[PDB]
């Protein structure tokens, strides 16, 4: 099943504090109102790394415990253990069988109304892990930055593991607009990408934008094919 | 006859295409120098829309529009090219096509202003309705009549000059009228049409010119060099087109600061000698002034 | 017995400005260049970074002056932008501060004869107000609204003699001189000199003197 | 090079592409403007001198205009309500009643406080 993602994956691009400022940044976000894919685990199939994932569920019973990203995951790329009892991580190699057990390894670190979001990222060998526990609504909730861990590895492939509702999301390189409050957290974003009226807001660096007309950006019309031509077969 | 600008022709640049056509990497280091050319578009866009107000402000000094009369008694003028022919199909007058006969693309784009020929020619017309049939009384709501040997009786007991000069020599003014015209038939029009002509052609031969780097065409540089030392090459290329962008854009604020002069002169004299008489001594022509008819030319307004 | 109108009406209309689009767009303008200049700090101009100690503690002074060079260019030529900007945005308000100067004079410290200098309509009386960086002129006008129509001729000999007048009105029948107020017709704003034959379009019509009565 | 057949150069359509919007405490649907460029390029397709005008609908009525769109188009936001893009009125097509014998001064009078 596919599902519509409204105001999802809208997290922190940094640790700057800013207060009630509309701050423009060109960070990698969940674009707004894309095709994320719903899953039922009634299995966990393996699923598209590509720029981090948008990872949800929606629990009354916490019943996923495991999340294991890697490429080969036969203790030869670095996979991971993340387990939420805390978020007590191990980043480091289990000799997995073909669907690892339920009910030399290198980085061992402890840090129905549920929402577990989990942005994942992997930029500079810094692996990000944001996160925001919010009991896909109608709304708008920012991701707090959960743990970082430098590892400096490349992951490409992974697999959530339980003892059974989980989505994955696209994150692609798209501007975003943010919006911070006089508390200094994230109270409404906007896109400037997904439809004309969103570049307009981004342009004039607002909201409320008033009656009229704004020239927002340029239009080119891209080459098609090529024509390369050299004269009739004359020398032989 | 007094020939006084009014607008210039609304112009508006597109940096990306006109200093980094079809490239990429050119671009990247665009965007190093920062923002430059937001507030470059935010410049040349402040000067069109207020040509849109000057030709707002002078033309459309009053609300109505006024049909003449289809029997016309107005006195006697050469007002065949004056007022409307409904013959032209790109409809003006005669009087705005003698006018009007007398007088590329790359990133730079020439975008059209909105009060349009015939709209224009409609609001001067509207003026010229109103002078003759209701004189200066129009210029406080819509037209309240005169007729045209009262109105010219009370546009000489208004300089101190007695009412009987065209109460007596009328036959003197609609022939005048027509040898005047007929001298007639542009200084300062053709000249800003001219220094607009000369400001982008320098522009635009600016991208022949290599500013001491290796050539002056984008793909050439590409191709020889590498990113190593065509970054050095292609910065030579940028911060000189740069500043032909802003000489070109410091040249346009300081021209369309002269036609806002001109501008408000010329919405002064449609205040004070066509919706009225001046009492102004050589405000509104040399001598003892009754009244002035505007004529749409293009670019301008003629008195 | 019209302070009623008028005390009504300026309260009306001081009301509409209760219930600025020159003045705000200046203050607006002066922030989007101050605050282009600030970001300005932030760009690199081609160099390594922007602010000025990375640029001397990662890398020897044997190159840092030439890197340096190309940052202190950036930064004058964005000085140089802006300065120019606002010389000609000066020029500017220059002009509407002599038109102020001149609406001060001739409409609030006497009266103005120039039609449409002091608000549409007759120009009566203004008040300036002393607005943030301008001022607001409160240009009480003389605006006849609720049009009419009536019938007059080029001049009107009574009995040989050419007038030439104060407006010859009439509201259908009889002449009135004249603001829309209809007055009796006199001699004392239309003074004799000619005949009918000698002002086109005459038509015949009384006159009524004041020496007779 | 190869036949001798003479053919021409002329640069790819590109222009300006502008928002036409009403306040977004009126409304949220929006035309969208391409400045110059002839819309057999690039929702209801309308052509104009300024260029095509897509989003917004052609109205052959005449109002007094809200939104300058360029060339003697302008935009508005009205009949549910829509944006419609006419050509703008110029004000009231008044005709006077000029003859040789008539005046106007209005009735009435509003000291117009400006």
């Amino acid at each position: 099943a596919y599902t519509n993602s409204f105001t999802r994956g809208v997290y922190y691009p940094d640790k700057v504090f800013r207060s009630s400022v509309l701050h423009s940044t060109q960070d990698l976000f969940l674009p707004f109102f894309s095709n994320v894919t719903w899953f039922h685990a009634i299995d966990n199939p393996v699923l598209p790394f590509n720029d981090g994932v948008y990872f949800a569920s929606t629990e009354k019973s916490n019943i996923i415990r495991g999340w294991i990203f890697g490429t080969t995951l036969d203790s030869k790329t670095q996979s991971l253990l993340i387990v939420n009892n805390n978020v007590v991580i191990k980043v480091c190699e289990f000799q997995f069988c073909n669907d690892p057990f339920l009910d030399n390894c290198t980085f061992e670190y402890v840090s129905f109304k549920n929402l577990r979001e989990f942005v994942f990222k992997n930029i500079d060998g810094y692996f990000k892990i944001y996160s925001k526990h919010t009991p896909l609504p109608q709304g708008f909730s920012a991701l707090e930055p959960l743990v970082d861990l430098p590892i400096g590895i490349n992951i490409t492939r992974f697999q959530t593991l339980l003892a059974a509702a989980y989505y994955v999301g696209y994150l692609q390189p798209r501007t975003f607009l943010l919006k911070y409050n006089e508390n200094g957290t994230i109270t409404d974003a906007v896109d400037c990408a997904l439809d004309p009226l969103s570049e307009t807001k981004c342009t004039l660096k607002s909201f409320t934008v008033e009656k009229g007309i704004y020239q927002t950006s340029n239009f080119r019309v891209q080459p098609t094919e090529s024509i390369v031509r050299f004269p009739n077969i004359t020398n032989l | 006859t007094e020939i006084l600008p009014v607008s210039m022709t609304k112009t508006s640049v597109d940096c990306t295409m006109y200093i980094c056509g079809d490239s990429t990497e050119c671009s990247n280091l665009l965007l190093q120098y920062g923002s430059f050319c937001t507030q470059l578009n935010r410049a040349l866009t402040g000067i069109a829309v207020e040509q849109d107000k000057n030709t707002q402000e002078v033309f459309a000094q009053v609300k109505q529009i006024y049909k003449t009369p289809p029997i016309k008694d107005f006195g006697g003028f050469n007002f065949s090219q004056i007022l409307p022919d409904p013959s032209k199909p790109s409809k003006r007058s005669f009087i705005e096509d003698l006018l009007f006969n007398k007088v590329k693309f790359n990133g730079l784009t020439v975008l059209p202003p909105l009060l349009t020929d015939e709209m224009i020619a409609q609001y001067t017309s509207a003026l010229l309705a109103g002078t003759i049939t209701s004189g200066w009384t129009f210029g406080a709501g819509a037209a309240l009549q005169i007729p045209f040997a009262m109105q010219m009786a009370y546009r000489f007991n208004g300089i101190g000059v007695t009412q009987n000069v065209l109460y007596e020599n009328q036959k003197l003014i609609a022939n005048q009228f027509n040898s005047a015209i007929g001298k007639i038939q542009l200084g300062k029009l053709q000249n800003v049409v001219n220094q607009n002509a000369q400001a982008l052609n320098t522009l635009v031969k600016q991208l022949s010119s290599n500013f001491g780097a290796i050539s002056s065409v984008l793909n050439d540089i590409l191709s020889r060099l590498d990113p190593p030392e065509a970054e050095v090459q292609i910065d030579r290329l940028i911060t000189g087109r740069l500043q032909s962008l802003q000489t070109y854009v410091t040249q346009q604020l300081i021209r369309a600061a002269e036609i806002r002069a001109s501008a408000n002169l010329a919405a002064t004299k449609m205040s004070e000698c066509v919706l009225g008489q001046s009492k102004r001594v050589d405000f509104c022509g040399k001598g003892y002034h009754l009244m002035s008819f505007p004529q749409s030319a293009p670019h301008g307004v003629v008195f | 017995e019209n302070q009623k109108l008028i005390a009504n009406q300026f309260n009306s209309a001081i009301g509409k400005i209760q219930d600025l689009g020159k003045l705000q767009n200046v203050v607006n303008q002066n922030a989007q260049a101050l605050n282009t200049l600030v970001k300005q700090l932030s760009s690199n101009f081609g160099a390594i970074s922007s602010v000025l100690n990375d640029i001397l503690s990662r890398l020897d002074p044997p190159e840092a002056e030439v890197q340096i060079d190309r940052l202190i260019t950036g930064r004058l030529q964005s000085l140089q932008t802006y300065v120019t900007q606002q010389l000609i945005r000066a020029a500017e308000i220059r002009a509407s501060a002599n038109l102020a100067a001149t609406k001060m004079s001739e409409c609030v410290l006497g009266q103005s004869k120039r039609v449409d200098f002091c608000g549409k309509g007759y120009h009566l009386m203004s008040f300036p107000q002393s607005a943030p960086h301008g001022v607001v002129f409160l240009h009480v006008t003389y605006v006849p609204a609720q049009e009419k129509n009536f019938t007059t001729a080029p001049a009107i000999c009574h009995d040989g003699k050419a007038h030439f007048p104060g407006v010859f009105v009439s509201n259908g029948t009889h002449w009135f001189v004249t603001f829309y107020e209809p007055q009796i017709i006199t001699t004392d704003n239309t003074f004799v000199s000619g005949n009918c034959d000698v002002v086109i379009g005459i038509v015949n019509n009384t006159v009524y003197d004041p020496l007779q009565p | 090079p190869q036949t001798l057949e003479i053919l021409d150069i002329t640069p790819c359509s590109f222009g300006g592409v502008s928002v036409i919007t009403p306040g977004t405490n009126t409304s949220n649907q929006v035309a969208v403007l391409y400045q110059g460029v002839n819309c057999t390029e690039v929702s209801n397709v309308f052509q104009t001198r300024a260029g095509c005008l897509i989003g917004a609908e052609h109205v052959n009525n005449s109002y007094e205009c809200d939104i300058p769109i360029g060339a003697g188009i302008c935009a508005s936001y009205q009949t549910s309500q829509s944006i419609i893009a006419y050509t703008m009125s110029l004000g009231a097509e008044n005709s006077v009643a000029y003859s040789n014998n008539s005046i106007a001064i209005p009735t009435n009078f509003t000291i117009s406080v400006t």
